RNA sequence: UUGACCUCAAAUCAGGUAGGAGUACCCGCUGAACUUAAGCAUAUCAAUAAGCGGAGGAAAAGAAACCAACCGGGAUUGCCUUAGUAACGGCGAGUGAAGCGGCAAAAGCUCAAAUUUGAAAUCUGGUACCUUCGGUGCCCGAGUUGUAAUUUGGAGAGGGCAACUUUGGGGCCGUUCCUUGUCUAUGUUCCUUGGAACAGGACGUCAUAGAGGGUGAGAAUCCCGUGUGGCGAGGAGUGCGGUUCUUUGUAAAGUGCCUUCGAAGAGUCGAGUUGUUUGGGAAUGCAGCUCUAAGUGGGUGGUAAAUUCCAUCUAAAGCUAAAUAUUGGCGAGAGACCGAUAGCGAACAAGUACAGUGAUGGAAAGAUGAAAAGAACUUUGAAAAGAGAGUGAAAAAGUACGU
RNA sequence: CACGGACCAAGGAGUCUAACGUCUAUGCGAGUGUUUGGGUGUAAAACCCAUACGCGUAAUGAAAGUGAACGUAGGUUGGGG
RNA sequence: GUCGAAUUUGGGUAUAGGGGCGAAAGACUAAUCGAACCAUCUAGUAGCUGGUUCCUGCCGAAGUUUCCCUCAGGAUAGCAG
RNA sequence: CGUGGAGGUCAGUGACGAAGCCUAGACCGUAAGGUCGGGUCGAACGGCCUCUAGUGCAGAUCUUGGUGGUAGUAGCAAAUAUUCAAAUGAGAACUUUGAAGACUGAAGUGGGGAAAGGUUCCACGUCAACAGCAGUUGGACGUGGGUUAGUCGAUCCUAAGA
RNA sequence: CUAUCUAGCGAAACCACAGCCAAGGGAACGGGCUUGGCAGAAUCAGCGGGGAAAGAAGACCCUGUUGAGCUUGACUCUAGU
RNA sequence: GUGGCCUAUCGAUCCUUUAGUCCCUCGGAAUUUGAGGCUAGAGGUGCCAGAAAAGUUACCACAGGGAUAACUGGCUUGUG
């Protein structure tokens, strides 16, 4: 249950924020767990999504299917990975989009930053 | 618009009493806000008592005299005679009143003696800024409360010397009525 | 908004209602009728152990709990939650519930 | 002299109680005008009291006593650097001189009772209905 | 002639300052009528709306020319009460306070009037330098038609005698407060339905976290958060918890006794009259005009006057936190409130489109689907489109779109 | 041969408040009223509390004022039980 | 009808609501004039006209008395629950 | 009896279809109403004990919105007037060209301007709506182009006046 | 030139429900009620007897303890003088 | 014998005034004026249960009224 005044139980409020979230704010929404292999070997539960990152898609008619990360659609809270799309009538294709809640990252993409992230959150 | 025995009421709303309609819901409000306030005091004023030791004193009129209670200050007299001075009284903790005066013996010994009690009950930090923490008490009113004074013994002897207090009292008005007559008749002769 | 809100309601009869719905306590078809589950409870009313007040963890509550004839009433709460049926929803009045036992 | 109720040609389109045009007295004394009028000629300075000097049939005659607030001589000063608070600017328009407070009926005692806090804030709360959540 | 003084001017002179906006609440001025009285003029509506001037985060009020008649109380403000009472009123309709008592909050004060007269001891500005919300030196100026020290009625001052008691001004480190960042639990394991499991069933885990939101349908355990704690970053205020640099100072303040004194506010109080206002009634306050004081005096003591007493304060000069107010502004938390003809006029490119010369007036209008996957291609027609095909869980969802 | 009504959908009118009369229910009872305020709290809830104040327990006079038992708190007639 | 004049007319300018302007009709003052238009006081008051939203059950009226600037309205007694 | 919302309870119903809507189909109640089947539909909702109100419509020349009969009806008759052929086009009484017949008749239906409007000017493309028939045309729609000053005006002066 | 007929285009007033009479009674002049006469789809151009036809909460008259313009030694006041 | 042989011959509140009682109050305490109360009359409301009140509208307004007049119709038939 809440025990601070400075947070709302507002339904009104919270779904008013989730819809105005600036970009940064939406980073940190679109998170996606890791995998149990990756879970062991950094300690970490959950990271935000980057754009050069593995996944496996473990919910929904796409399960089951891998990719990398191709686009992090921010302003439709979606990513977009390069060998999930669809087809139509005229032969063209789209990509799909899909939400990190139901994604499972596979391999992360390293650089200094990711590094001190992985850090600060506890992790080897 | 004057029908059936119902009594004559007097409901003064002719004016635009709506637009001054005051709803205190933020009665529960306040409440917490002086609790807080109260809180935030005290914290800032050291192991002070938060509030100011006050004399005894005797209500006015004849319906509240026979009542005493807590006055504003110590008068100059009082103060002087428990061996300080007024400006030093202030700095201690103690109200002083410079308007009101001792008239009463039993007034003046009573807040003479409350003044003796506080000062053997405080202690008084020296301007060195050494400080030993003490605890601090909240209220010198619980610390050093007010009681009436007595009056009689519980039982006693019945002492009837013959007269009556009917009689005394009816006296007593017709003296106070004809004195003014009573001294021009002597007065004319 | 002055429309009257609260209501007095005498103190003394006040708690004249206050003990008589701790004497309806121990009175186990009363208890039965109001939707607990107390049938196989050995005795009403129910008085457990003075170290109760000293557990720190919800698990070894619950455990306490269970182990004096509780579980069936705990069980009850959380198969009763439903979704209100009005305008209600969106007023910061959601979800619905049955009410479990007083410590 | 008095003041005339600039009306036109006296009509006042009322009831005939409010039908007085001439013998009617401004509520504020001739010594309040001469101030709020050099108030407003050297509105840079604050008015802090006033006296008579003259009078004829046509006129009275007064002399204001100002100081300047942002002066260093004044705001160095601990007597009357108290001026300089912006809650003291236009003393004289609010009725808050000498003169003012006496118009005002600012006094103690039981022949004041209709101005001693405000004659309008008494007023309104004499006249506002006091309601608790518990219905007294 | 020359040099001052007084008064009055000038300068794109050196440095400053005022205006306008907002106005919920606050301090004043000015000021109605509809209405009620079953008509109506006094009255009532109302010392209200409209109009005008002036502030702040509160304003205003405030340390008694008070209340009282008691064994007296003791600045102001607010709440409970006094009380629909005393009183006012074509004594009709109606109107209507205050002292005491309980409580919230508490805080006190300073000028004028005295010869520093063995020393204007005071201050703006300029300039140079410096530890720059200021300091020091020097030089003009202000000022004796009175700038400092000293004393505000509770007192207090000038002399004499005898005594002890107590310090001031800065650094730095922490604390208090506010503005912020970061870290800190537990399943997406099997079966069925479905386009989608977040549904049902079985078996587990966490819980000081089963608030709330999101994600293809009701998700504590998928994501953000929630709960409990830890670790940082930047400022304000000297409130104070420790340390450290300066002796301020033949400085300052308090207390006993003797003696001599003890300055206290004028066209003001008060009085007559006129108008207005008040519960204030031979007149409550305010204002105009006329008259105009006193110093053992003066004001008040709710019925006018003469005479004699008593009680109580000290006007005509000034400052001051908290308890109180707040349909405005900024930041938050909520509801037995409304659910697109409701709720603000406005859930939308709403004070918008549009109307009026102008002041002003002022709408209508929310919903495809989880995802455009928004219908390739064939065929008829000049075309719009039609008929097939196709997408979708559903075209009994086709941008004239939920039902 | 009086007035409104061409048709349909949605909206559309004895409410709340201050002070009171009668009646009824409830608590306590010569008393009664915790909620101005204080304490406390799982925090606009619940729980606890001092002093006052309101009404009642005395009336009657314009007022100064005075103030309710000769008696099984009376006698007589009718009265349920 | 009148048509060289007390003529007709453009533009500039002045007069503003109990006010203006009028060779005078109570005429004209932005389709508004025996007192313009706009907003507010204002949800102004009405003894007068209209309307006033579900079912069943039981009881069931009055247009009469007295007073009122009372005669289309109230008070009062009666009839009713 | 029925309606919006609130406390409690039925460990109530539901994507294997909740609510709503349609249904000369069935059942219960004197009635207010309640219940069931079928169709349509897609996400919430009900019974019982109590609490609460912005709680029930046929009317008010009621409010807002929508829709009829009238009715393919009244009517689309002032300003003398049109006709033949070709071109263009899916389509021509109305567009373009040619020919013919007419009118305004210089106080004009001609040629320029002051106010006022504001791109209506010009070209190309182009016809859903607008031009009370029509339309290939247009002051319509879409996309672009266009207003050149020492001498013309403003600017300067003063008028009633402000 | 209309009306009239055709092609195209296409409103409004008004509307309780409607539309054959005689007498009767009736709110004292019925399309409906009572008793009789009667009565056969769908229609076009005309027509002004009726629908007490439509257009407006009668401007006349009275009532209201509703107004306004104007007048006067009505009651009560007022600018100016 | 508590006015006229009997049945009519008359008047609230507020205010003023008179008589009576010389009584009660002016609220810090007294004396004397003055004022205010208690009881009983008078000054009057004839619209007589008791507002203080001139006209006009043919420039007109509003709420209503067939409770109510100016046409027909209906009843009546004095009059014709
Ligand atoms: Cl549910
Ligand atoms: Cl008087
Ligand atoms: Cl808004
Ligand atoms: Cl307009
Ligand atoms: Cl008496
Ligand atoms: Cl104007
Ligand atoms: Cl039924
Ligand atoms: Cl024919
Ligand atoms: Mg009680
Ligand atoms: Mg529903
Ligand atoms: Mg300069
Ligand atoms: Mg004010
Ligand atoms: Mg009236
Ligand atoms: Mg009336
Ligand atoms: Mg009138
Ligand atoms: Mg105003
Ligand atoms: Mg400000
Ligand atoms: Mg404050
Ligand atoms: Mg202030
Ligand atoms: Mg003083
Ligand atoms: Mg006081
Ligand atoms: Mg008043
Ligand atoms: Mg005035
Ligand atoms: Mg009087
Ligand atoms: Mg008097
Ligand atoms: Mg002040
Ligand atoms: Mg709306
Ligand atoms: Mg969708
Ligand atoms: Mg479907
Ligand atoms: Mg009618
Ligand atoms: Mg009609
Ligand atoms: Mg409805
Ligand atoms: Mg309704
Ligand atoms: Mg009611
Ligand atoms: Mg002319
Ligand atoms: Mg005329
Ligand atoms: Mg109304
Ligand atoms: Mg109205
Ligand atoms: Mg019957
Ligand atoms: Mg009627
Ligand atoms: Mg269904
Ligand atoms: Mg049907
Ligand atoms: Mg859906
Ligand atoms: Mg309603
Ligand atoms: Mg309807
Ligand atoms: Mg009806
Ligand atoms: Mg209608
Ligand atoms: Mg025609
Ligand atoms: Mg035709
Ligand atoms: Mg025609
Ligand atoms: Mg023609
Ligand atoms: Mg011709
Ligand atoms: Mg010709
Ligand atoms: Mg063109
Ligand atoms: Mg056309
Ligand atoms: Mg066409
Ligand atoms: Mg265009
Ligand atoms: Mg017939
Ligand atoms: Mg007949
Ligand atoms: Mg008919
Ligand atoms: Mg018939
Ligand atoms: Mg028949
Ligand atoms: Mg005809
Ligand atoms: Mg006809
Ligand atoms: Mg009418
Ligand atoms: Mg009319
Ligand atoms: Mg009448
Ligand atoms: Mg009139
Ligand atoms: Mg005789
Ligand atoms: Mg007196
Ligand atoms: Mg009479
Ligand atoms: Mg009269
Ligand atoms: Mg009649
Ligand atoms: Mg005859």
């Amino acid at each position: 249950a809440k025990q601070s005044l400075d947070v709302s139980s507002d339904r009104r409020k919270a779904r008013k924020a989730y819809f105005t979230a600036p970009s940064s704010q939406r980073r940190v929404l679109l998170s996606a767990p890791l995998s149990k292999e990756l879970r062991a070997q950094y300690g970490i539960k959950a990271l935000p999504i980057r754009r050069d990152d593995e996944v496996l898609v473990v919910r929904g008619s796409k399960k089951g299917q891998e990719g990398k990360i191709s686009s992090v659609y921010r302003l439709k809270f979606a990513v977009q990975v390069d060998k999930v799309t669809k087809e139509k009538v005229n032969g063209a294709s789209v990509p799909i989009n899909l939400h990190p809640s139901k994604l499972v990252i596979t391999k992360l993409h390293l650089d200094k930053d990711r590094k001190a992230l992985i850090q600060r959150k506890g992790g080897k | 618009a004057i029908s059936k025995n119902l009594p004559i009421l007097k409901n003064h709303f002719r004016k635009h009493w709506q637009e001054r309609v005051k709803v205190h819901f933020d009665q529960a409000g306040k409440k917490v806000s002086r609790r807080n306030a109260r809180a935030t005091r005290a914290a800032k004023i050291a192991p002070r008592p938060l509030d100011l030791l006050r004399p005894v004193v005797r209500a006015p009129t004849v319906k509240y005299n026979r009542k005493v209670r807590a006055g504003r200050g110590f008068t100059l007299a009082e103060v002087k005679a428990a061996g300080l001075t007024a400006a030093y009284a202030r700095t201690i903790g103690i109200a002083v009143d410079h308007r009101r005066q001792n008239r009463n013996q039993e007034i003046f010994d009573a807040n003479v003696q409350r003044l003796k009690e506080y000062q053997s009950k405080i202690i008084v930090f020296p301007r060195n800024g050494k400080a030993p923490e003490a605890e601090q008490v909240l209220s010198a009113a619980a610390t050093f409360p007010i009681a009436q004074p007595a009056t009689d013994v519980e039982a006693r002897a019945v002492q009837d010397n013959g007269e009556s207090a009917f009689r005394t009292l009816r006296l007593a008005r017709s003296e106070k009525k004809f004195r003014g007559i009573r001294e021009k008749r002597a007065r004319e002769k | 908004t002055w429309r009257k809100w609260n209501v007095k309601v005498n103190h003394n009869e006040k708690r004249y209602a206050t003990a008589s719905a701790i004497a309806a306590t121990a009175v186990a078809s009363l208890v039965l009728a109001r939707g607990h589950r107390v049938e196989k409870i050995p005795e009403i009313p129910l008085v457990v152990s003075t170290d109760l007040e000293s557990i720190q963890k919800t698990k070894e509550a619950v455990a306490a709990l269970k182990a004096v004839g509780a579980h069936s009433d705990l069980l009850k709460v959380l198969k009763s939650k439903k979704l209100r049926a009005g305008k209600g929803k969106y007023r910061n009045r959601r979800w619905t519930q049955r009410r479990g036992p007083l410590v | 002299g008095n003041r005339k109720r600039p009306v036109p040609k006296g009509a006042t389109y009322g009831k005939p109680t409010n039908q007085g045009v001439n013998e009617l007295k401004y509520q504020r004394s001739l010594r309040a005008t001469a101030e709020e009028r050099v108030g407003r000629r050297a509105a840079n300075l604050r008015v802090l009291n006033s006296y008579w000097v003259n009078q004829d049939s046509t006129y009275k005659y007064f002399e204001v006593i100002l100081v300047d607030p942002q002066h260093k001589a004044i705001r160095r000063d601990a007597r009357y650097n108290w001026i300089c608070d912006p809650v003291h600017k236009h003393r004289e328009a609010r009725g808050l001189t000498a003169t003012g407070k006496k118009s005002r009926g600012i006094n103690k005692g039981h022949k004041f009772n209709n101005t001693k806090a405000g004659r309008r804030k008494t007023w309104k709360r004499q006249n506002t209905l006091s309601l608790w959540r518990y219905r007294k």
